[PDB]
């Protein structure tokens, strides 16, 4: 998967992901979970948008729901909602995010619930509805307060919290500190989006009229 | 007698919580260190409207507190 | 209780299905309900209610409506209010079947 | 949700057929008769076919008529059984079914009379309001204004007893719809704004159409600060407008003083304003009013200016805008006068004290004439 | 209350000291034990006060027999004395009946000793909740015993800190036909939900009973399941 | 004539500016009490017996 992704041969993946499905069935379901997560991550992360972005995700949703790999299907749907948000499709992004929230509420999987609510807040902010984004952010905030947040998840949550607290112009210092924590986390996991936080960091100090 | 008296104290507190009449805008807030204790009868949702946590200040929050005082 | 003293006894058992229905209707009379509310299901989903906890459940549904700034309540609000007023979220595992059976 | 009886899409298509530019359009026959045969409006199809050049669908019309007769027969026998043998609840259900199908078949007199008897013998207040809502929907479907007004006041009187919140909320949308039907955009805008977040009247029409109506009425009805606070900053409005850039442009151009783009968007929106089965009778007026408002906005920040400046700002020519100001100043809608020698509009807006004095003297005559007519209570 | 003495009843019929012991339970180490279709998985955390504490020096999952694995609620020294007693009892049964001790019967004897400590006026019970995984006659068994002397059978359960979340987890994150690998994945997932802070090969330890035999996971296997997975 | 018409240091003279940035706690309590102490009549027209009790929990100081 890595060699076919980094070399741009992702056009062949449209068969490979289908070739391994009985293999994924034979081995343990969680091992197939790890392999599927790695494959989809390596696929969507590059520029390989070639007429199969949401399609392969669609038939893999179908494959997972048919095989009763429900949790794999919810994780895959969260990734699909992320892609939908990236593709500026905020309406259907809201639709899938909402129904994902409903099923995740049927269970008690807070670990993916915080990510889904985070994406909900992001897409609400993209649609200029600040109150709904704030509500989703607060719900995700409490849900994450339930558990210990990984540096990636913590950094994303703090970045969105700073973004929302900046979307309200009444205060920037709290938004500044939230961006500081997000940047610290991103640097700790060395994720590139750190620079983005580093930008918003400085933005607050420009907004605080103390350049 | 101390145990019975503290139990009557708790019961009187709950009776007053449910007993303060309408059109009175009193708010009642309780502080605690543990909150894993505390009788669920007091934690009954009919008289508890929100449960707010105040954990120890971590990074960022410690930075904000230090900046605010300094 | 000795005979020439106070004469009558009265029992107040936990409200049953019909009693829960009546308490729900009485307390939600002031509430701003919405079409699609089915209070019978909420009453069924609350076995062994204490009567006052029914006032708690309607207050909780109203509080859920309030925290979203809504002046109206729905079936979903009461349904997740049941989740908090069930009062066995702190129970059902203080080891009751054991050491007491 | 509330039932879709009568279906206002049918009314929209029939109104579209009422326009000569669309009577020659074949884009309606595919869908309208799809529902026309399903709801089986024998009276309305008979009215249509003798008025809008279309004719009998032989098998469809035959199934139409005969199914209506046999359905009414079984409904009548069930209602008779209920009234002879059952209590008021079962007869309530029976006449609900009868009136619901009678409206379903678009029989104006039959639906009117059936809902009337049902209202007369209603058990309690809860069912009273819903009948008023059915009859309001029927009145809107036929655009019978008197029925709409009487039903609106009937619903007001019945809610006066303390009706529950759901009927109160729906009454706001219905009454705003009525106010739009009667060129009362001032109250219609406030009613639509009050329920933009609580709109649940899917049976009338969809939410995006509701927000289109809302932004339409708000711009004409509300002054600029209120437009900013209640519409520009109304989060759900932007949330739905992100899916609807066409009206987002029409709003933001007026708010951001992009007047040429505003005029293009207004010329576009006049078409949907005309095609609208409810907004058409006032359409010119609406299209007129925005213009003055637009002018009144641009003239707000200037004491005087060349005609060429507004000509370029609105993307129009000097003669056209000159004629427009000629009309509007002649109507007294603008506080400006034209020096055509230099081709300069010059504002003459009264100051705060002068405007205060003018209102004082005007209301002074409007009160003193009332006193004078009240006078001669001496010597009858 | 009626807790300063162990051998007396309260007016409501409660012996308050033993629910005090149960309150000591579920305040200790979190741990989760589930029963799969084939085997039984018990997982517990290893997180000490300071990094100096070499955690491998203190195992928590202990094999009573080659077919029995044992985990506790967190009361360390009481767990040690009880596990010594359990090992000796299993040995007595193994030699008396010339057959390995049944899992249910082993739990019965352990809870019997537990009850023996629930009397007199000068002793206290071991406030430990015990999760026992075992294989008997080709059938997997997961049992839980509590300081009151009572014992029960669980398809899946958890105890320790934040145990209610583990209960809900095993309520919706479980089905009885789970494979062994997916069973260990469910166990580490509910451990992640219940525990606070990340884990590595250092921070968890797991014992699995399979019908051929029981074995405690090497920390490397513990990281294989916990890290690079889930 | 008729004339035209607090117990201790209860008035604490501390603002949210002095607060060390407990923003989440700020919002939680502000919705919990500040709106009820300011606009309890709306929460009365809801009919819910507007709020009576909230819980403060955490380490000592």
């Amino acid at each position: 998967g890595s060699l076919l992704a980094k070399t741009g041969q992702a056009a062949e993946l449209g068969g490979l992901l289908k070739y391994v499905r009985p293999f994924l069935n034979s081995i343990s379901k969680a091992k197939a979970a790890r392999l599927v997560r790695s494959l989809l991550d390596l696929f969507l992360d590059m520029e390989a948008a070639t007429g199969q972005e949401v399609e392969l995700c669609l038939e893999c949703i179908e494959w997972a729901k048919s095989e009763k790999r429900t949790f794999l299907r919810q994780a895959l749907e969260a990734r699909l909602v992320s892609l939908y948000f990236d593709t500026k499709r905020y309406q259907e992004a809201l639709h899938l995010g909402s129904q994902l929230l409903r099923e995740l509420k049927k269970m008690d999987d807070k670990a993916l619930l915080v990510e889904v609510q985070l994406l909900e807040s992001k897409t609400y902010h993209a649609l200029s509805n600040l109150p709904k984004a704030r509500a989703a952010l607060t719900s995700a905030r409490t849900t994450a307060n339930a558990i210990y947040c990984p540096p990636k998840l913590q950094a994303t949550l703090d970045m969105q919290s700073g973004i929302i607290h900046a979307a309200e112009e009444k205060d920037w210092k709290t938004a500044y500190s939230y961006f500081y924590e997000a940047f610290e986390g991103y640097d700790s996991i060395d994720s590139p989006k750190a620079i983005t936080s580093l930008k918003y960091m400085l933005l607050c100090k420009i907004m605080l009229n103390t350049p | 007698g101390a145990d019975r008296e503290v139990q009557r104290i708790l019961l009187e507190l709950l009776n007053q919580m449910d007993g303060f009449d309408q059109n009175v805008n009193v708010k009642v807030i309780m502080a605690t260190n543990r909150a894993d204790t505390l009788d669920p009868a007091l934690l009954r949702p009919g008289r508890l409207d929100r449960k707010i946590e105040f954990p120890l200040p971590d990074r960022r929050q410690k930075r904000l507190i230090f900046s605010t005082i300094t | 209780l000795r005979p020439g003293r106070i004469d009558r006894k009265i029992e107040f058992p936990p409200p049953n299905e019909e009693a829960r229905l009546d308490i729900l209707k009485i307390h939600s009379r002031k509430m701003n309900l919405t079409r699609g509310i089915n209070l019978r299901k909420i009453a069924e989903l609350m076995p062994g209610a204490s009567g006052a906890e029914v006032k708690g459940v309607c207050t909780e549904a109203g509080m859920y409506a309030l925290r979203e700034r809504r002046v109206h309540v729905t079936q979903e609000d009461f349904e997740m209010a049941v989740a908090k007023v069930m009062q066995k979220d702190s129970e059902k595992n203080m080891s009751i079947k054991k050491l007491w059976k | 949700g509330l039932p879709k009886n009568p279906d206002l899409r049918i009314a929209q298509l029939r109104f579209l057929l009422s326009l000569p530019e669309h009577r020659g359009d074949a884009a309606v026959r595919d869908e309208l008769m799809a529902a026309v045969r399903d709801n089986n409006m024998a009276p309305y199809y008979e009215a249509l076919c003798k008025s809008l050049d279309w004719q009998i669908d032989v098998d469809l019309l035959n199934k139409m008529k005969k199914a209506n007769e046999d359905e009414l027969k079984r409904l009548d026998e069930e209602l008779e059984d209920a009234e002879k043998n059952l209590g008021e609840s079962e007869i309530r259900d029976a006449m609900m079914a009868k009136a619901e199908y009678l409206c379903r078949i678009g029989d104006k007199e039959g639906a009117l009379t059936a809902f009337r008897k049902t209202y007369d013998k209603t058990v309690a207040l809860g069912h009273r309001l819903d009948i008023v809502f059915y009859l309001l929907r029927i009145g809107l479907f036929y655009m019978d204004n008197d029925l709409i007004t009487r039903n609106t006041e009937k619903a007001k009187s019945l809610i006066e007893e303390g009706g529950d919140w759901d009927r109160r909320n729906r009454l706001k949308v219905y009454q705003g719809l009525y106010c739009v039907a009667i060129r009362d955009f001032k109250q219609a805008a406030e009613l639509f704004l009050d329920t933009v977040s609580t709109f649940t009247s899917y049976e009338l029409m969809d939410y995006k159409t509701f927000v289109t109506y809302t932004v339409y009425v708000s711009m004409i009805a509300l002054e600029r600060p209120d437009l900013r606070e209640k519409v520009i900053k109304g989060a759900e409005i932007l949330e739905v407008l992100h899916s609807l850039p066409a009206v987002r442009q029409y709003l933001f151009s007026l708010y951001e003083c992009r007047y040429s783009v505003f005029f293009q968007s207004l010329a576009v929106v006049e078409q949907e304003m005309k095609k609208d089965w409810l907004f058409a009778p006032h359409y010119r007026y609406y299209v007129r009013e925005m213009r003055i408002h637009a002018y009144s906005q641009l003239l707000e920040s200037y004491r005087s200016l060349t005609l060429g400046y507004m000509a370029e700002a609105f993307g129009v020519g000097v003669e056209f805008i000159d004629q427009e100001l000629s009309r509007f100043i002649a109507a007294g809608r603008l506080h400006c006068k034209i020096d055509k020698v230099n081709e300069i509009v010059e504002t003459n807006r009264p100051d705060s004290k002068n405007w205060q004095y003018q209102e004082t003297i005007k209301k002074g005559d409007l009160l003193l004439n009332r006193v004078q007519k009240l006078s001669r209570v001496i010597n009858m | 209350g009626y807790s300063f003495s162990l051998t007396t009843f309260s007016p409501s019929g409660k012996l308050v000291q033993i629910e005090y012991a149960l309150a000591a339970v579920a305040g200790g180490a979190p741990s989760v034990g589930i029963k799969a279709a084939n085997g039984v998985v018990l997982a517990t955390e290893k997180k000490q006060k300071s990094i100096l504490y070499d955690e491998r020096s203190v195992h928590k999952v202990e094999p009573i027999t080659k077919h029995i694995g044992l985990v506790y609620s967190g009361m360390g020294p009481d767990y040690r004395v009880l596990v010594h007693r359990a090992r000796k009892l299993a040995q007595q049964y193994y030699l008396v009946y010339q057959e390995p001790i049944p899992t249910a019967q082993l739990v019965q004897r352990v809870a019997s000793v537990m009850q023996e400590y629930t009397q007199s006026g000068g002793v206290r019970p071991f406030g430990v909740s015990l999760l026992i995984c075992g294989w008997n006659e080709g059938r997997p068994y997961l049992f839980q015993s509590d300081p009151s002397g009572a014992y029960f059978a669980w398809k899946a359960t958890a105890h320790g800190k934040n145990y209610v979340n583990g209960k809900t987890f095993l309520e919706k994150r479980y089905n009885e036909d789970l494979e062994l690998e997916d069973a260990i994945h469910t166990a580490i997932l509910t451990l992640k939900e219940s525990f606070e802070g990340q884990m590595t090969e250092d921070n968890i330890e797991v014992g699995i009973c399979n019908e051929a035999g029981f074995r405690r996971l090497t920390p490397t296997e513990v990281k294989d399941y916990l890290a690079a997975i889930a | 004539d008729v004339l035209p018409p607090l117990t201790s240091d209860q008035k604490p003279d501390v603002m949210y500016a002095d607060i060390g940035g407990m923003d989440i706690q700020k919002q939680e309590v502000r919705e919990a009490v500040e709106l009820p102490l300011t606009h309890f009549e709306l929460y009365k027209q809801i009919g819910i017996d507007p709020p009576r009790g909230v819980l403060m929990y955490g380490p000592p100081g």
